[PDB]
RNA sequence: AUUACCAAUCUUUGAACGCAAACGGCGCAUGGGAGAAGCUUGUCAUCCCCGUGCAUGCCAUAUUCUCAGUGUCGA
RNA sequence: ACUUCUCGCGUUGUUCGGGGGCUCAAGAUUGAAAAAUGCAGCUCUCGUACUGUUUGUUGUGAGUUCUAUUAAAGCAAAAACCUGGGG
RNA sequence: GAUGCAUCCAAGUGGUGUAUAUCGCAAACUGAUUUCUGCCCAGUGCUCUGAAUGUCAACGUGACGAGAUUCACCGACGCGC
RNA sequence: UACACGAGUUGUUCGGAAACUGAGCACAACGUUAUAUCGUUUUGUUAGGAAAGUGAAGGUGUGGGCCAUAACUGAAAAGGGGCAACAGAGAACCUGGGUUAUAUUCCAAAAAGAAAUUGCAUGUGG
RNA sequence: CGGGAACCCAGGUGGAGGCCUGUAGCGAUGCUGACGUGCAAAUCGCUCGUAUGAUUUGGGUAUCGGAGCGAAAGACUCA
């Protein structure tokens, strides 16, 4: 609630950056293979427990 | 089947002594120098209630022999032993209600507590509550003296273990009926964890030799014998002389 | 003025009385005294007796004096003498480099076992204490079996400084030059005294059984209750 | 005879020779640079940091996150000549290490934001 | 400049080894480098960084680097 | 001291009974903090000013108070810290 | 009665009751007071005892065969009683 | 409380650690094990040699000692370390107020103030 | 304490108790209530047992698979 970790910190903050969508200039490109993210996390659904 | 309660209980775990509320082992002080060639005077100053024990233990501290300190002993309280009492423990000591004066030079039909049967384990029989044993024989040409355990049992030690002098605290505690299984509860608590004691004929036929059954009854003669294998070995165990006298 | 305690019992604290004896003492300290008292009280073989009757203090120097100066060269002695067998002979025409150790004991262990068995060894110094003491308990006994007079000397320690080396098991000390053999053919005799002459006697010898100062005065204030 | 007034054998107090200061274990070049500019690494231009330079006198600094209050105010100093009073600091929920910073009340923070083009 | 290949840099850890550990924590040496109050324009006070070293076991070894032993002996 | 007495709501204290003193921890008090704060109304027009800057009673409560009662239950330990004896 | 008893552990100068010491520990049974708790030790169990009671274990002893082996015997504590 | 973008968590003193011990844990050693990752291990370890905290002579600027830091020795001193409590112990801060969201955390010089407190220092008191 | 040569008649005081009513807490008797494609892979309602205690509860900490733990139901050991 107030005690995490700074390591546990470090590895939450870590997840809230990878939680961020696909920018569009990624879709324009020649032959990637993106649409969608597909790993992002949402606080409810999936927890991390780290 | 299963192991059983008494053989799942050499294994420590729960079923282990407390002892958090508990003093140190109460004990007679060591057996050194000083011990031997005369005496050592030393004081009664607090006597305290080992959580789990009927006999109240005195803390009697005498003085380090050799560094300057003054060494504190906890030993179990003869009976009338009270705070401040100058207790001596030696060979040359008195034989005042407290002393510790070697077994072999106490008089003989004496009254003694806390006595030893080796020769410096610091007191080991006569140590319960009101417990003690009489001297009875000496045998000076042996060097050991017969004394009378509080148990009928009489046996002989040698002439040069110590032993306090009277009864130990706290006699007569085992004649106040308990009245309640709440009185029980809180006399555990302090000692080990055995109670309650659920009976082995209300127990199942994996558990306990004697559970089973349609009827709460022990199948097999209840008297084990001696060399019965641990797990079995439960009931009377080589019981030689059986039921009601 | 003064003042006085008395270190009696329970009356005062005592000054830092040396314990020294009562103190427990790391493992191979004691160890290597109840290994010395232990060989004292067991029945010691008429055979590893024989190294605890060494010569006395009387010719063991002399014994000494001998393997001292007839102790070989010490490296340097040797790396410069067989040096001058070329720088001699280098200059010498040919055919002529002869040259060999001047005069020492021999003072090895599978060398001094040949100068016995040749007997050439004249007579043999043994050490009293070998770690594996059976590295050298045979030594005294294939000495009469040859008639070389062998001498069991009080120290190896002491037959390292006369050579040279830490330690010595035996020395043997073959053919002298006779500038000393008169010193020797009484170490001979004065040896033989104690050894070969005692040969009957050695062999049928058995040791300890030695009890303590302890354990055995007692056994004398009951014989003073007799 | 030594005299031993112990019960026990403690190990004699023998010599203790110091160990050789090994030279290094490492070649690799260091500065006086690189000991300040990995400290404050960039400002912060935020509704909050530019409210926080003008009504205050601090500033906002990103600084990397294994930092310290007492290394930001000497790579103030070091790299903006100014002083520093009041370092506080906070580990954003971002893993990065952000840096309020008052300039002693005689550095204006506002000539300072200009200076360093905030 | 890109690509390809073949001397470096190589964070925090981890055998992880200064100690610890849900601590990005704590030391002991050892340099050097900041920062400053005093103070003599600079000089090292705690404070604070950077780096090395510091685990146990084992082997070797030390110009005669120190020691222990009622082990052995001798002066 | 002829049994007196001092007790507390209460299971008790003396073998101490009054007059002054020495402290002790609660706790009040004046004073600083401290009114330029703050709540706020205001006369007027974030400016602008000033006029009021109030304590008494009850009751319940949390701690202080008194290291009774269940005890074959007697109701943790340690650092740091503190004082003293020797210094 | 501690070189104890109950018991754990693969084993160990290991562990548990036991910081305990027969007013104790362990193990059963019945189930508060009150009231009594009868008879049966053949059995199967515990238990001692073992002089002699009857018999056995390798080991040890002997003789046999050249030797593998045979034939014994010590009947020893135990196990019967 | 969805999606997107942007922001947002401020400490000498609050909590934690640095720095206590409890139930307990178990690195080392030692033992055992074909084998260990097993067991013992603070009511004090280990067949068991388990450590700079102090005091010192000597070294050093300089008119051979006034005075001073320092080295490197080494004074007694038994009982190896080490974890384990965000409710036990311990713990130096209190109001007032000017964020979209933080505040016993922020406020700057008529610190909005007022304290306590640790370290090192200069100096008035003996 | 009152009041009358034994120790009874009463008056208070005090506040004990695995005592009683009862809130929370902890339980789950009855309705064999309601749900039974649930709100719910065991819940809901009312009733009800207990509620200073052999009590409830937090965190830590011990003991687990041919085993642990059990006031013993072969209960419980992440449905
Ligand atoms: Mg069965
Ligand atoms: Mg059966
Ligand atoms: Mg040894
Ligand atoms: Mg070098
Ligand atoms: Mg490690
Ligand atoms: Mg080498
Ligand atoms: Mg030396
Ligand atoms: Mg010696
Ligand atoms: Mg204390
Ligand atoms: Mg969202
Ligand atoms: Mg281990
Ligand atoms: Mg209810
Ligand atoms: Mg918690």
């Amino acid at each position: 609630g107030r005690f995490k970790p700074l390591a546990v910190k470090k590895k939450y903050a870590k997840k809230m950056n990878q939680n961020k969508p696909v920018p569009y200039w990624i879709r324009l490109r020649t032959g990637n293979r993106i649409k969608w993210n597909e790993k992002r996390r949402h606080w409810r659904r999936t927890k991390l427990n780290y | 089947g299963k192991t059983v309660l008494s053989c799942r209980k050499g294994n420590g775990s729960v079923y282990q002594v407390h002892g958090h509320k508990r003093l140190g082992p109460a004990k007679l002080r060591i057996l050194d120098y000083a011990e031997r060639h005369g005496y050592m005077r030393g004081v009664v100053k607090s006597i305290e209630h080992e959580a789990g024990r009927g006999a109240a233990l005195a803390r009697v501290e005498f003085r380090h022999p050799y560094k300057f300190r003054r060494v504190k002993e906890l030993m179990v309280a003869p009976e009338g032993m009270f705070t401040g009492q100058s207790v001596f423990c030696g060979q040359k000591a008195p034989l005042a209600i407290g002393n510790v004066l070697p077994l072999g030079q106490i008089t003989e039909g004496c009254i003694v507590c806390n006595v030893e049967a080796k020769p410096g384990d610091r007191g080991t029989l006569a140590r319960a509550s009101g417990d003690y044993c009489i001297i009875i024989s000496h045998n000076h040409e042996t060097g050991r003296t017969r004394l009378k355990l509080p148990s009928g049992q009489k046996k002989s030690v040698p002439s040069t273990s110590r032993a306090m002098i009277g009864i130990i605290s706290g006699g007569g505690r085992i004649e106040k009926p308990v009245l309640k299984a709440g009185n029980s509860f809180y006399r555990f608590r302090g000692k080990r964890n055995c109670w309650p004691k659920v009976r082995g004929v209300a127990r199942n036929p994996v558990e306990h030799p004697h559970g089973g059954g349609n009827h709460q009854h022990i199948g097999h003669p209840s008297t084990v014998s001696r060399h019965s294998p641990p797990g079995q070995k439960v009931g009377l165990i080589a019981a030689r002389r059986t039921g009601r006298i | 003025a003064a003042r006085p305690k008395n270190f009696g019992i329970g009356q005062d604290v005592p000054y830092a009385r040396d314990l020294s004896r009562f103190m427990r003492w790391p493992t191979f300290v004691t160890m290597q005294r109840k290994k010395r008292v232990l060989q004292r009280r067991l029945k010691v073989p008429p055979a590893l007796n024989q190294f605890t009757k060494v010569l006395d203090r009387a010719s063991r120097n002399e014994a000494l004096k001998l393997i001292k100066k007839y102790a070989p060269e010490t490296r340097k002695a040797r790396r410069e003498r067989l040096h001058k067998a070329a720088e001699e002979k280098k200059k010498d025409p040919k055919k002529t480099v002869s040259t060999r150790a001047p005069l020492a004991v021999v003072t090895g262990l599978q060398e001094v076992t040949r100068a016995i068995e040749k007997k050439q060894a004249r007579m043999v110094v043994i050490a009293n204490n070998v770690d594996p003491v059976e590295l050298v308990l045979w030594m005294p006994n294939l000495c009469r079996a040859n008639k070389i007079p062998y001498a069991i000397v009080k120290d190896m320690a002491r037959l390292g400084d006369a050579i040279g080396r830490k330690t010595a098991t035996c020395v043997a000390i073959t053919d002298v030059n006779a500038e000393d053999e008169a010193t020797l053919k009484n170490l001979i005799r004065s040896v033989n005294a104690r050894f070969l002459s005692r040969s009957d006697v050695i062999r049928r010898q058995w040791g300890g059984l030695q009890l303590s100062l302890r354990s055995r005065a007692e056994l004398r204030k009951k014989h003073a209750r007799n | 005879r030594k005299s031993y007034t112990r019960p026990q054998f403690r190990r004699p107090h023998t010599y203790r020779k110091p160990a050789m200061a090994k030279p290094s274990n490492r070649v690799t070049v260091e500065s006086k640079d690189i000991a300040a500019f990995s400290v404050i690494r960039y400002p912060l231009t935020t509704d909050k940091a530019m409210k926080k330079i003008e009504e205050n006198n601090t500033l906002t600094f990103i600084v990397d996150s294994r930092a310290n209050k007492t290394e930001i105010k000497k790579a103030m100093r070091k790299l903006y000549q100014v002083k520093a009073v009041k370092v506080n600091t906070l580990i954003r929920p971002d893993g990065l290490k952000k840096a309020y910073i008052r300039l002693s009340a005689a550095h204006d923070a506002l000539d300072t934001a200009n200076k360093i083009g905030l």
